[PDB]
């Protein structure tokens, strides 16, 4: 009842050297586990877009003479830079769930958090307000969508029961 | 030999006959789309002939392959000359 | 001292020849459904379209 | 300023001056290549929407 | 991240003035650069040819498609730098090379439609994405609407794209009438034996291919490429080719195709002998696209063609992009500028180019010997690796016709050189204004990839061995 | 070697800056600091490509 | 009772007839009015087959938006037209007849899978067997057809609805961006 | 399949042999799209699925946006030339 996957699923099917954590991590868990180097990548991309526009005018200016770009463009450069930094951030942090980069830091967190949900007597991946067919369809939509991050942003917000793991 | 063979006939299989062959063939395939006043009706009737003619070729072709070789030689003759 | 440096190069080229013949065999080898389709959801079995579903429609 | 322009097969090709856009050159009969008289040039337009 | 760019962008362009348009494109240029740099690492997902299917049997993501994705972003970074940067600061070049307000909108919507084909598993994803990119080429053609030729070309392209969209749709529904299925994943090599899916899959392939410029129906595309202006046409030439071909190379539905083999022979013939006695540079330059799209139709007949394809893709894209960028630079040196949208047309207009900016002729030479297939250049290994796939797999008459077509097509390639290295009476001695540093660095970078890009052939193959096998 | 790949990719960058100066009808050493800029950029592309090839060889070693 | 049998065939004949008045009509907008009649014949066939939902979607969308757009164009724009003279299209008539025969037969060909070409065509005509409709009591709610479309456009193919939103966006942006003349 | 194939083929030949105006070419395109619809909707009814009806309801919208885009292309074509030719573009 709202916990049966009713599917057949690959089990611990590692995508690289290292063991997987999830087949798609929820958005909340990805934002929870990201490293300080990841917030550094976010800050790098927030700083790189307005500095990039001011640089690319200093190479060859628009009106023949060098002026600084208006604040109207620097505001949108900051916004789209935070967008690039967050996309790179989410993609980096989801790679560690898939086991394709080093995740020895995050794997201990997941031993601890899956052991804490067993002690608190609740579902291993969340009670969600969806029928199990809608959970399955919703996470067939959200499975492995970090590939194709170039075309479209897509994320996981459904608490569905399968993540490519035993028990 | 220095006139009728060396400069005469070895250039007709060489660079002086290939220029005339390619001149004629290119003139034909450029004037293939020449005649019509409207480009739209010409191209819209040229999309029809192909999906007609390709289909008829494949009808001829699964029966016997020998009877479709001269058809393609003649289509090349009419397209390029 | 020159015949040995012959043989080192010929060994290093027969290594590349065997490397190529292997990597050409590795392409035509068939591949699992978990590797050549989605890894998650490794079954091809559908169970698709379940709202007014009839028992006995499984096989 | 060549004596004879070339055309990749040794043919004679027209050198395109400003003098190819007149009324007799307008609406000639030809393939879409080797043709002068463009429809868009600042002597053929001549206040095209006024 | 194209979606976020489009959603942010069209709201942002609605509020900017006309004079801001140029600088907007500069922003988007840098945006796409940081989608290459800061987001490349997703190649780590695709080890050992691991393929993903995303959104539920809808989009297929392998690393073939990841490379096509990266190639399309790189060429857009180039094309966007061509619109967004001045050539010179004259009163002339401001009214010749000027972007419209909504130009970058249609650019990014077009790239979206071109990526949703190569990534596509379903047929309705295929159909919706072909329709999206077909609308975008309609509107990119018609956006410079104060031109007689561009409007006539947009109408011609509308009707000839409508026919070959309804032929694709008829082939999809014909395939559905015999199989309750949308994927070519259902085919799985047993069904093709006991089912006559020849005529269906071949008609689907054709209706996809005639939009490229395959040769029974090639005249209308050469007319659109001559009628459109000089900046619109380096985009609408490149994008439907690489998108539709890397769809059809990925899904192998025409193998032992006798019809694709006839049309490949006919393409290599009437492309090489088509563009011989021609005097307009975009014509000459658009029959080079017909032959080089002929070399792809060969690879459709192949099984396992992902090396020859991708290498010859990025070959043709760099060579393509460079030879169009060179004749942008020759416009300063011509003695006659007509036709504001299309300022250089006739190929004799670049005649004294060696006496004025001789290294533009060094550039032009290096890219045009690469179209011929000269071995120190990158075009030769592309033709070589096509030949290694053709001769492996039994296509022996196709190979010698390929060679004869390459030899005939070298003539009108070398006509560019013949015209360029000639005497001119009135040579330039000094120029006040010089060419854009960030924009001429792009042409220098595109040459040094063609010249010194045979270096990395070994490295690439080893990388090719890991991620696709 | 890692070092020769760096020096040669920086040489490719020096070639791009040279040819880009000389399309512009400038002298060779017109803006000398841009040689350093382009050389470090193309050297960084050499860094990236060399590290990707390292990792691909290390993946091929683990299949035995 | 058996007067209600040939309806489908009647619509086919009627639909055939309508197309000849589309391609041959002296006035343009009279032929576009015949096209509106052809949409009505299509919606008759779609009710007649069992799809009553679609028929009203055709009358809403095709007749009420696309045809209204077309008539609205023809009003305030200039279009020359020549009549169907015998002298200009009698040269077309033989390629018309050849293409009628070939395209008609070859459209009838791919519904069938014998290797022999003549067996492909005859299976097009062997339909006179009457399908038996059985009552199964397995469904408990009135999921109509439009409900199922709204379940599959929204869960299994939500991305196609979303790429479709990009297409509808493009259909807004495009006509505007052509016909602006900004400043 | 007879009604959809006959509408498609007759509309296709009426499109191809159009020399009289241009709005006949647009409406021959739209009647083609109707014919492809008819063939698919019948195949959905005979196969017991909404699947082809899914492709149908998408291609309805795409035929609509094709009309909107292309008729704005015609207004752009007409803007510079105050008359449309009878023989064609
Ligand atoms: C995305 C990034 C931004 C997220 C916004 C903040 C959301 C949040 O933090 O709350 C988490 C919150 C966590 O809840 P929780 O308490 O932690 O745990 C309970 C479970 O979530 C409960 O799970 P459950 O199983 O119980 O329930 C099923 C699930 C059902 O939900 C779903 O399944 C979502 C399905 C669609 C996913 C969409 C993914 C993004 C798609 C982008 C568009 C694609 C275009 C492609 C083009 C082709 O959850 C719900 O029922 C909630 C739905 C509530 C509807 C209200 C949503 C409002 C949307 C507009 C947001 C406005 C924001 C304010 C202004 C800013 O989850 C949500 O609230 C869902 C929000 C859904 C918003 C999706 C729309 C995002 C559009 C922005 C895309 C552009 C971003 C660019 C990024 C650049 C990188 C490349
Ligand atoms: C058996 C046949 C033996 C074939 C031998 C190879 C022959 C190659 C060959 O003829 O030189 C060429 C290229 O011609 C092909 O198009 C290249 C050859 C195309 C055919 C390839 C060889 C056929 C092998 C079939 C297997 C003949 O044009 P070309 O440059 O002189 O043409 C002219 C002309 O000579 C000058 O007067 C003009 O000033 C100048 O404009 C120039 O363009
Ligand atoms: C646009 C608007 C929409 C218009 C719709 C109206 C019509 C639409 C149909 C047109 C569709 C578009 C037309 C496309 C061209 C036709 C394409 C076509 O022929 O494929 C043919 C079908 O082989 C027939 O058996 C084909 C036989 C077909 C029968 C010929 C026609 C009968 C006419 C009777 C008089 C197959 O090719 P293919 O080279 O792979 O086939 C070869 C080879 O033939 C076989 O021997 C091999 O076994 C096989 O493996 C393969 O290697
Ligand atoms: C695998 C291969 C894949 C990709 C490889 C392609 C490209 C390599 C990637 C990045 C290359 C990065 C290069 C950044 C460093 C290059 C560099 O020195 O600055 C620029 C060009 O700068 C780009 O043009 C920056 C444009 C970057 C766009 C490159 C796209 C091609 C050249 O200096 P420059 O002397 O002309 O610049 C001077 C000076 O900056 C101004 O102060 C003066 O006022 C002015 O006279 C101006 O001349
Ligand atoms: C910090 C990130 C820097 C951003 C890099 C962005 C690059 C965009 C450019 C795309 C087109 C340019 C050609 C790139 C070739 C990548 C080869 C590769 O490796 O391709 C392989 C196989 O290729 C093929 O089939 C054949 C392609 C052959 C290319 C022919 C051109 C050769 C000359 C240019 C290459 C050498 C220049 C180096 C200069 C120092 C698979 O692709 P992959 O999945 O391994 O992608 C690698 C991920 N990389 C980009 C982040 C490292
Ligand atoms: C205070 C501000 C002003 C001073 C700036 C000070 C900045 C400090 C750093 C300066 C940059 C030095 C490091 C880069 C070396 C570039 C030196 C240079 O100027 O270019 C070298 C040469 C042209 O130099 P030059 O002798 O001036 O000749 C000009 C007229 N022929 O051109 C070439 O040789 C390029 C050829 C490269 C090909 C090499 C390929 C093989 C590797
Ligand atoms: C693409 C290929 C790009 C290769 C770039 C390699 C850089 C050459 C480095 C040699 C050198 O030292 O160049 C310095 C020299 C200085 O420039 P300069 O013109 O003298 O400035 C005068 C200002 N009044 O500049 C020069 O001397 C000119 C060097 C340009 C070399 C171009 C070669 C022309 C074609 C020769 C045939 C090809 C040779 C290789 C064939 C194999």
């Amino acid at each position: 009842s709202s916990s049966t996957p009713l599917v057949k699923t690959s089990v611990n099917y590692s995508y690289g050297d290292y063991p997987l954590i999830d087949a798609d991590p929820h958005f909340k868990r990805v934002v929870g586990y990201m490293r300080p180097s990841d917030y550094g990548v976010i800050g790098l991309a927030t700083a790189a877009l307005p500095a990039g526009i001011c640089f690319a005018e200093w190479l060859d200016p628009v009106k023949g003479k060098f002026a600084r770009p208006s604040v109207k463009f620097l505001r949108v450069a900051t916004m789209l830079g935070f967008a690039v930094g967050f996309g790179a951030a989410y993609a980096r942090s989801s790679l560690r769930f898939f086991g394709v980069t080093e995740n020895a830091r995050e794997y201990k967190k997941d031993e601890a958090q899956m052991a804490a949900r067993k002690a608190a007597g609740l579902e291993p991946y969340g009670t969600s307000s969806l029928t199990p067919e809608l959970q399955e369809i919703a996470a067939k939509n959200s499975a492995h969508s970090i590939a194709g991050l170039f075309i479209f942003p897509w994320f996981n917000f459904v608490n569905h029961p399968y993540h490519g793991r035993e028990q | 030999i220095a006139h009728h063979v060396d400069k005469g006939s070895l250039y007709r299989l060489g660079p002086v006959g290939i220029n005339r062959l390619l001149n004629k063939a290119s003139y034909n395939v450029i004037n293939l789309s020449s005649n019509t006043r409207s480009s739209l009706s010409m191209n819209s009737m040229l999309i029809l002939i192909t999906i007609v003619s390709l289909l008829l070729l494949v009808l001829v072709m699964n029966v016997n392959f020998i009877i479709v070789i001269p058809v393609l030689i003649s289509i090349l003759y009419i397209l390029f000359s | 001292d020159i015949l040995n440096e012959e043989a080192k190069i010929v060994q290093a080229l027969n290594n590349q020849r065997e490397l190529t013949i292997k990597m050409h065999e590795l392409k035509r080898e068939e591949k699992d459904y978990a590797h050549s389709y989605s890894p998650l959801f490794s079954d091809p079995v559908p169970q698709g379209g379940s709202i007014g579903k009839a028992p006995g429609s499984s096989r | 300023q060549d004596p004879i322009p070339s055309g990749a097969l040794g043919q004679k090709v027209p050198h395109v001056d400003e003098s190819h856009q007149d009324l007799l050159f307008r609406t000639s009969h030809m393939v879409e290549d080797l043709e002068t008289y463009d429809e868009d040039s600042p002597i053929n337009t001549s206040d095209a929407n006024t | 991240m194209l979606i976020l760019a489009i959603i942010s962008l069209i709201t942002f362009v609605s509020m900017s003035k006309l004079s801001d348009n140029r600088a907007i494109i500069r922003l988007i240029n840098i945006y796409l650069i940081l989608v290459l740099v800061l987001d490349s690492f997703l190649y780590l997902l695709f080890l050992n040819n691991q393929t993903y299917t995303v959104m539920g049997e809808l989009l297929i993501f392998n690393s073939f498609t990841f490379y096509i994705d990266m190639l399309i972003y790189f060429i857009m970074i180039v094309i966007s730098s061509l619109y967004g940067y001045n050539l010179y600061n004259n009163n002339l070049y401001k009214t010749l090379f000027e972007p419209k307000k909504e130009l970058i909108i249609l650019f990014l919507i077009n790239i979206l439609g071109a990526l949703l084909i190569v990534h596509s598993n379903d047929f309705i994803t295929l159909f919706v994405a072909i329709e999206l990119q077909s609308y975008s080429i309609y509107l990119i053609t018609a956006i410079y609407n104060s031109s007689y030729k561009a409007s006539k070309a947009s109408m011609l392209y509308f009707f000839m794209g409508g026919i070959l969209s309804i032929l694709i749709a008829y082939s999809i529904n014909t395939y559905y009438s015999v199989l309750n299925s949308y994927t070519l994943h259902s085919l799985d090599s047993l069904i093709i034996n006991t089912l006559d899916l020849n005529l269906i899959l071949i008609a689907l392939s054709l209706g996809l291919l005639f939009k490229i410029g395959i040769a029974p129906l090639h005249k209308w595309l050469i007319s659109i490429y001559e009628n459109t202006p000089i900046l619109i046409t380096i985009y609408i030439s490149l994008i439907p080719k690489i998108s539709i071909l890397s769809y059809l190379v990925l899904s192998n539905i025409s193998i032992n195709s006798l019809v694709i083999s006839i049309l490949a022979i006919l393409t290599l013939l009437v492309g090489s002998v088509g563009g011989l006695l021609q005097i307009k540079i975009k014509r000459l330059l658009a029959f080079s696209g017909l032959t080089n799209a002929g070399y792809m139709m060969l690879l459709l007949l192949l099984n396992n063609n992902e090396f020859s394809y991708l290498y010859y893709i990025t070959q043709y894209s760099i060579s393509h992009l460079a030879i169009f960028m060179i004749i942008i630079f020759s416009i300063y040196y011509i003695n006659y500028i007509n036709n504001q949208y299309n300022p250089i047309i006739y190929v004799n207009q670049l005649k004294g180019l060696i006496h004025d900016n001789a290294y533009l002729v060094l550039s032009m030479a290096i890219v045009v010997f690469s179209f011929i297939g000269i071995p120190p250049l990158l075009g030769f290994f592309g033709k070589l690796n096509i030949l290694m796939s053709i001769l492996n797999n039994g296509y022996y008459f196709i190979s010698i016709v390929l060679i004869v077509a390459s030899l005939i097509s070298a003539l009108y390639y070398l006509y560019l050189l013949n015209v360029s290295i000639q005497d001119k009476n009135n040579i330039l001695i000094n120029s006040n204004e010089t060419v854009s540093s960030v924009l001429s660095y792009i042409l220098s970078s595109l040459i040094i990839l063609i010249t010194f890009g045979f270096i990395y052939n070994s490295l690439i193959i080893d990388i090719f061995n890991v991620y696709f096998n | 070697a890692l070092f020769t790949s760096l020096v040669g990719a920086s040489g490719l960058g020096f070639a791009t800056k040279f040819l880009s100066n000389k399309i512009r009808l400038k002298p060779a050493g017109y803006y000398p600091l841009g040689y350093v800029f382009s050389g470090v950029a193309w050297a960084g592309l050499g860094l990236v490509l060399h590290n990707v090839h390292q990792h691909s060889l290390e993946v091929l070693e683990k299949k035995k | 009772m058996y007067l209600t049998y040939y309806f489908i065939e009647i619509t086919i004949f009627l639909a055939i007839l309508c197309t000849i008045f589309i391609i041959s009509a002296k006035n343009p907008m009279v032929s576009i009015l015949y096209m509106i009649a052809l949409f009505v014949i299509a919606a008759m066939y779609l009710y007649l087959i069992g799809l009553g939902i679609f028929s009203l979607l055709y009358i809403m969308i095709y007749i009420g938006a696309i045809a209204v757009l077309f008539l609205f164009i023809i009003t305030l724009l200039d279009i020359n037209s020549t009549e169907l003279s015998v002298k200009s299209n009698i040269r077309d008539l033989p390629l018309v007849l050849i293409s009628l025969i070939v395209l008609t037969i070859s459209g009838l060909m791919i519904y069938s899978n014998d290797s022999i070409l003549i067996n492909k065509l005859l299976e097009a005509f062997g339909n006179d067997y009457n399908t038996i409709i059985t009552q199964d009591w397995f469904n408990i709610e009135n999921t109509t057809l439009l409900t199922t479309i709204g379940n599959v456009l929204l869960t299994n193919n939500a991305f196609i609805l979303l790429v479709l939103a990009i297409v509808l966006l493009l259909g807004i942006i495009g006509p505007i961006s052509i016909t602006m003349k900004h400043k | 399949m007879f009604i959809g194939t006959i509408i498609l083929v007759l509309s296709f030949l009426g499109f191809v042999f159009n020399r009289r105006n241009i709005i006949l070419a647009f409406i021959c395109l739209e009647t083609m799209l109707l014919g492809i619809n008819l063939i698919l909707l019948r195949n959905s009814v005979l196969f017991d699925d909404i699947s082809g009806s899914l492709f149908a309801i998408v291609i309805i919208i795409l035929a609509g946006v094709e009309s909107a885009i292309g008729l704005s292309l015609l207004v752009s074509y007409y803007r510079l030339r105050g008359v449309i030719n009878s023989y064609g573009i």
